[PDB]
């Protein structure tokens, strides 16, 4: 018999896997500020991991990776990737980046070079600011930089993707949402189920202020979206679909197409900070769920944009995910008395 | 990637290799504190002979 | 020739001070009876081991140490020990009764009435110096009179000898080897006294000898003599440069130099390697380059912490046996791009690098086989802050209930004191932090 | 390192020589005082609890004490009766008649003097005395109103010196006379000022286990004090014996006591033993021992949480197989273990087992469940004092019934201050 212990409330994830765990009756669950446990569902923020593998005779475990933060905040990503040899200044699957700190080192004076540079070259500069809501496409530097010099945080303007993949019927927009599993062991588990988030709205070009057509976020389409959840419902197409769709009419696959991409970015990204963060001579062990966001283009060329720590996953797909990092994270430490991941390795 | 100070003896050597450049109370404060923490004691002591003798 | 003076205070710093003396009497050759036939000048000495040891006319080699615990019994054994001719009775100093894993009574309640006989014994073989660096000071931080004595002594040696350096070792609280449970108290009290006095403290985990010793040396339960002979090996190579002809890390002062930038922050974490049970038979001799990587595994330092996250301030390279040059910057070369090792900005990115040519010297009948070559890495980084958070994690749950601290008040201290201690630790923490992300 | 045993009343007198008669033979001495092991590690620290008279003869630093002679007749001619200093016999004629107010207040008054005019003579042949044991019960007259008497004239004259008892709470179950709550809930409220800790040795436990793991129908107090002496000879192991933990009285209280007031003890042994062959296993004997079967107080610690809890396990065995089966217990059942106290239990072991068993394991803990004890000896108390019954034994000896009022307060704020750290 097992103890683990709960301490972020918010996560649908992981109160899902902790009914799991006392669903078998091994597992009981402590209270938050009880340190004699065997398993941590820690908090999002300020996790003490200096507190981790000190209780003697106790294996302990955690569903987090200490450092992993530098993959999945946006201007730590563009600094990673742009300042690791194993990533290169450029790799072809990351779109341009530059961050730029606010009024109150930069890469502003780096980023009007190369802005200046395309918009003497004709080619479409439209640029996208975020930072880690508040979102601003423009395609004119200073209406971007202005826009950021009345925000507090440091943000990150990268190149917009002019021409995307577009769904028929809709012209429209999609992101498609991966998740990836990281054990103890640094084996990489790609869930074999995504999901693709889809604008209700028509593709527009011209402009690039109204949100709907641009942004694929799904509380950005159920509020602020016109015809939400015409085509599929909850504006989620499933990859079986997707897959059918690509068939029907680019006479391919959604693992060729896409999908072979879609793994050697996720592998690329892993094995970059794998020294970095792992746990395999450590005093404690770590696994940690993933949410990669990734971008297709016209060509079906596959674009990462962004990499989500804390991810939620599909209500669908809730139960077999989360059964599933019970045996693949959780039971391969602590055993009790055909699979749904693809094994990323080299 | 280079070595500056190097010495050498019949014991071995030292040298070091640079790879990138750089970018109280007095005696009788300690005898007070030592006495205020006596006549505490002293003090504590007291009464319970004090709840003693009634 | 300047002179260094030992301390050790408690029981660990007693036992620990046995386990040194005995691998220093063996690193010289000096015989338990004090007699050293390779010495050629008789009752008289310049040379590097003078800086430990003190001579006499009928040759014999006395350590420049004093032995002082408030219970009489762990000193007993220096004085029907093996090496009991090697000291004078006048260095061993005990007590009745101990301080009861107290530190308000070892620092106040018997403290007064031992402080001046331990610093008059002290000024009697300072007096003998001709040249006194400092003092290195032997201590648990959970015990009694470890942390309440050691603290007492610490203020004084700070107003008696002014201009002089002081060196701590430090045993850190770990459950697994026996503990009070009031040991984190006694350990916030004793740092935040001390931390003013101390120039340069080397900080040993509990948690980490253990665990060497047992995956190591395949010992099941280790007992405090395994894992004081194994704390004798990394404090010998810690002191290896004040007892032998070098270049690096030859007077106090220099330790202070080349390991603390910050003052308060005086805290270096050490690494050692290669560990090897002598049980093993065939055994392979490792390199420079493997045991120079090993510096970098955390399950090879004396505080268990993550390094690769905080920053470094200062690294120092202490090699023992068959090691070249020319091999340590091929091995410093290779794990500079293989890990990461990201100092502060103020700071150069180097190695401060010593090689002693003869191999490490190990006890016969010891659990540590002799190898070929071996290293203790001295660095200063904010990752050891990890462990004063553990500790004062334990402090506040106990605190905010008032656990035991009537027994404190009992010996005259005041509950304020608690509080005070704690916030220095606060402060210690955000300095790691400041320095550190 | 020296410890003074005094045992006082009936009770008291009887539990210590079956305490004395277990620990000689522990350390090999026979009745005559003289030794006859043939280990040495018995010897090392045997001063502790015995003076080392002329001639190679080992004497018990231990004074009797009641106001009744007959007691203390039977031990001097019981088995080591002359292994005790002749001397340190102390005794009246009058008796207590069950009556806490004659042993505190009236005939015992009249002879505590000469009883601390014993206590001085070994106390100043000590080396470094470091305190005293008290065995006595709390139900009686001499060994409870006498006996928390000698406690607070001790402390008046040793006032930093460890205050130690042996205190055996009465049961209706195993009751000698009715007044047994009055005298009882008087003695608690002295023992909650003037000791340091408290081992409540609970005369239903005892029962209980004589009764129904023990299965002997009906049990007699030489079999009630077959699992005292047991259980006093495992606590106190660790001071009398060589071991790589060497206890002492002030350690065990620093460590123990997170609270002044909260100091009383339930204790535990395991195997439970009648007056076998077949040896235990580290782990069926860390089961046995935590469990409410095998405590000495009529509690059940699943009511209450553990502050502190120490545990000490003789014979050879693995330490490693200790440390996980006690790491296991906390581990599993960790919701019984506070958490503003981090590591809480610790665990010594000692190879020397204990006569007629290969391996034992005893269990001191400091548990809030001990409020239960407390509870009902205040029930029973005011189940007489609403009507005043059977106080005329009382006032007739100059008692007012306000001190009975403030005794009765004084031990339900104790309940009181055992039940808030029960949640916190
Ligand atoms: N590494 C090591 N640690 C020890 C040794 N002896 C004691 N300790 C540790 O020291 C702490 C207890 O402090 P002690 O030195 O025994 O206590 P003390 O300084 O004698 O003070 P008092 O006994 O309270 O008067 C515990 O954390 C032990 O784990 C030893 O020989 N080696
Ligand atoms: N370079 C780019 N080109 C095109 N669209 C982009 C883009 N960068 C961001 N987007 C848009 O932003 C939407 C979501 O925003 P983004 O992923 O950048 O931050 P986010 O907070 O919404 C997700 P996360 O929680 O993973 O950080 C995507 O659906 C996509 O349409
Ligand atoms: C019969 O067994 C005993 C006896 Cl008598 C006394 C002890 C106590 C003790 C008790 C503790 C504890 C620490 C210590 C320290 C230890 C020591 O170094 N010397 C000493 O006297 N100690 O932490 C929490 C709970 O209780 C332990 C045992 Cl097991
Ligand atoms: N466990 C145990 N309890 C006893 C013994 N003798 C008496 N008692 C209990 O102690 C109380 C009576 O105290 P007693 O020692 O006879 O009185 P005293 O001599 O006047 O102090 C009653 O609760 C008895 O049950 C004994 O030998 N063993
Ligand atoms: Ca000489
Ligand atoms: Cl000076
Ligand atoms: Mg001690
Ligand atoms: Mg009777």
């Amino acid at each position: 018999m097992y103890t683990f212990v709960v301490r972020d409330e918010n996560s649908s994830v992981y109160a899902e896997v902790s009914r799991l765990l006392l669903a078998t009756g091994q597992w009981k669950r402590l209270r938050k500020d009880n340190p004699r446990f065997n398993l941590m569902l820690g908090e999002r923020n300020r996790l003490p991991f200096g507190r981790l593998g000190h209780e003697p005779g106790l294996v302990q475990l955690v569903n987090y990776y200490r450092g992993a933060d530098k993959l999945c905040r946006k201007a730590s990503l563009v600094k990673l990737i742009k300042t690791s040899p194993e990533l290169s200044e450029s790799c072809t699957w990351f779109p341009e980046s530059y961050v730029i700190y606010p009024t109150n080192t930069d890469e502003r004076e780096v980023f009007l070079a190369a802005y200046n540079r395309r918009r003497e070259g004709r080619e479409g500069n439209v640029w996208i600011a975020k930072s880690s809501e508040g979102i601003l496409i423009s395609s004119e530097a200073s209406e971007l930089l202005d826009f950021i010099d009345e925000q507090g945080q440091v943000h990150v303007i990268q190149k917009y993707l002019e021409k995307p993949l577009l769904l028929e019927p809709g012209h429209r927009k999609f992101d498609i949402r991966s998740w990836v599993l990281v054990d103890h062991l640094y084996n990489i588990y790609l869930y074999r189920e995504g999901v693709l988030r889809t604008s209700s709205e028509p593709y527009n070009s011209a402009n690039f202020q109204d949100k709907t057509c641009h942004l694929t976020n799904h509380c950005i389409q159920k509020e602020y979206s016109k015809n939400y959840g015409r085509y599929e419902e909850g504006n989620e197409m499933f990859f079986e679909e997707f897959n059918q769709y690509l068939m029907d009419a680019l006479n391919t696959t959604l693992e060729n197409s896409i999908l072979l991409q879609i793994k050697h970015i996720i592998r690329s990204c892993l094995m970059c900070i794998e020294p970095a963060i792992s746990t395999k001579h450590l005093h404690y062990q770590s696994f940690q769920l993933f949410g990669f966001d990734f971008m297709v283009d016209e060509e079906l060329k596959v674009w990462l944009i962004e990499v989500n720590g804390a991810p939620a996953c599909a209500q669908k797909l809730y139960a077999e995910l989360c059964q599933g990092i019970v045996d693949v994270a959780i039971s391969s430490v602590f055993p009790l008395a055909t699979s749904i991941f693809i094994k990323l390795h080299h | 990637m280079e070595v500056i100070e190097l010495n050498k003896c019949t014991s071995g050597q030292s040298f070091e290799v640079i790879l990138k450049p750089p970018s109280d109370p007095s005696l009788e404060e300690i005898q007070k504190k030592l006495e205020a923490a006596e006549e505490r004691r002293k003090y504590q002591e007291a009464e319970l002979l004090k709840h003693l003798a009634e | 020739m300047r002179e260094c003076i030992s301390i050790h205070v408690g029981q660990a710093g007693v036992q620990i001070g046995n386990a040194c003396w005995e691998l220093y009497c063996l690193e010289h050759g000096i015989q338990p009876d004090g007699q050293m036939p390779s010495d050629k000048t008789i009752g008289g000495g310049d040379d590097s081991f003078n800086t430990f040891f003190s001579e006499t006319g009928a040759g014999k080699h006395v350590p420049r140490a004093v032995f002082v615990d408030l219970e009489p019994t762990v000193i007993d054994e220096v004085r029907t020990g093996t090496y009991r001719q090697l000291f004078h009775p006048e260095q061993l100093i005990t007590g009745k009764e101990d301080a009861a894993n107290n530190y308000a009574r070892g620092h106040y309640t018997i403290g007064k009435e031992i402080i001046d006989l331990v610093l008059d014994r002290i000024r009697k073989l300072a007096d003998q110096c001709t040249g006194l660096q400092g003092f290195l000071v032997f201590h648990s931080f959970g015990g009694g009179t470890g942390s309440g004595f050691t603290s007492l002594l610490m203020e004084r040696l700070s107003v008696d000898y002014g201009k002089k350096s002081k060196l701590e070792f430090s045993i850190y609280p770990a459950p697994q080897v026996s503990t009070a449970v009031v040991e984190p108290y006694n350990s916030i009290l004793t740092t935040h006294t001390t931390l003013e006095h101390s120039d340069c403290a080397f900080m040993v985990d509990n948690e980490a000898i253990y665990d060497i010793c047992r995956r190591n040396l395949d010992i099941e339960r280790p007992t405090y003599t395994n894992l004081n002979r194994l704390i004798s090996q990394i404090v010998s190579s810690i002191t290896a440069s004040l007892r032998f002809d070098g270049a690096l890390n030859v007077d106090l002062t220099e330790f202070q130099t080349n390991l603390v930038p910050y003052p308060r922050i005086h805290f270096p974490l050490a690494t050692y390697a290669p560990v090897i049970s002598a049980e093993k038979a065939y055994h392979e001799q490792l390199s420079v380059a493997e045991i120079t990587n090993a510096c970098f595994e955390p399950a090879n330092q004396m505080v268990k912490c993550d390094p690769r996250h905080g920053k470094y301030m200062a690294c120092c390279l202490l090699y023992r046996g068959d090691v070249v040059p020319k091999d340590v910057n091929a091995a410093i070369a290779t794990i500079k791009t293989k890990r990461s090792i990201q100092f502060v900005d103020w700071c150069p990115t180097g190695f401060k690098v010593g090689i002693n040519y003869q191999p490490p010297t190990v006890v016969p009948g010891g659990d540590l086989a002799k190898v070929q070559r071996a290293v203790c890495m001295l660095s200063n980084t904010t990752a050891i802050a990890e462990a004063w958070a553990r500790l004062d994690h334990k402090f506040d749950l106990m605190y905010a209930k008032r656990a035991f601290v009537h027994w404190y008040v009992g010996e005259g201290m005041e509950e304020g004191e608690f509080s005070e201690a704690r916030e220095d630790m606060a402060a210690l923490e955000k300095d790691y932090e400041e320095v550190g992300v | 390192r020296e410890i003074v045993h005094i045992q006082a009343g009936q009770c008291g007198n009887q539990i210590g020589a079956k305490f004395w008669e277990v620990i000689s033979d522990e350390h090999g001495i026979d009745p005559t005082g003289s030794y006859h092991g043939d280990s040495d590690l018995q010897l090392e620290r045997i001063n502790v609890y015995y003076n080392e008279a002329t001639g190679n003869k080992y004497v018990p630093r231990a004074i009797l004490v009641d106001l009744e002679p007959g007691t203390m007749d039977s031990v001097r001619s019981g088995p080591f009766g002359q292994i005790f200093r002749p001397d340190n016999f102390v005794f009246g004629q009058s008796g207590a008649g069950n009556n806490w107010a004659k042993g505190h207040y009236t005939e015992g008054a009249e002879l505590v003097d000469s009883v601390l005019d014993v206590v001085r003579k070994e106390s100043e042949s000590c080396d470094c005395l470091q305190g005293f044991q008290l065995t006595h019960s709390l139900g009686g007259g001499t060994g409870s109103g006498m006996g928390t008497l000698l406690i607070s004239k001790i402390r008046e004259e040793y006032p930093d010196r460890i205050m130690n008892t042996f205190s055996v709470m009465p049961s209706p179950k195993v009751s000698d006379t009715v007044v047994e709550p009055y005298n009882a809930t008087l003695s608690v409220h002295q023992l909650v000022e003037n000791t340091d800790e408290t081992y409540c040795i609970d005369n239903e436990a005892l029962y209980d286990i004589c009764f129904r793991t023990l299965k002997l129908t009906t049990p007699t107090y030489g079999d009630l004090n077959h699992l005292v002496s047991a259980t006093m000879s495992g606590v106190t192991t660790c001071l009398r014996f060589p071991g790589q933990l060497n206890a002492d009285l002030r350690k065990l209280a620093v460590n123990m006591v997170p609270f002044p007031r909260l100091h009383f003890f339930m204790p535990g042994f395991a195997p439970l033993t009648s007056r076998q062959y077949r040896a235990l296993t580290v782990p069926e004997l860390t089961q046995q021992m935590f469990d409410s079967k095998n405590m000495m107080a009529a509690c059940d610690p699943r009511h209450g949480r553990y502050l502190t809890v120490a545990a000490i396990f003789r014979g050879r065995m693995s330490m490693k197989e200790v440390d996980e089966q006690m790491l296991n217990v906390q581990n599993k059942n960790s919701s019984y273990f506070v958490e503003w106290i981090p590591n809480n239990v610790k665990t010594a072991v000692c190879d020397i087992p204990p006569r007629g068993l290969k391996m034992s394991a005893t269990f001191i803990g400091n548990s809030t469940a001990i409020q239960e004890l407390f509870k009902r000896i205040s029930e029973q108390f005011t189940a007489m004092f609403r009507r005043k019954a059977f106080l005329h034994w009382y006032t007739g000896e100059g008692m007012d019934e306000m001190e009975f009022t403030e005794a009765e307060s004084n031990m339900n704020d104790l309940v009181s201050e055992y039940q808030q750290y029960q949640d916190a």
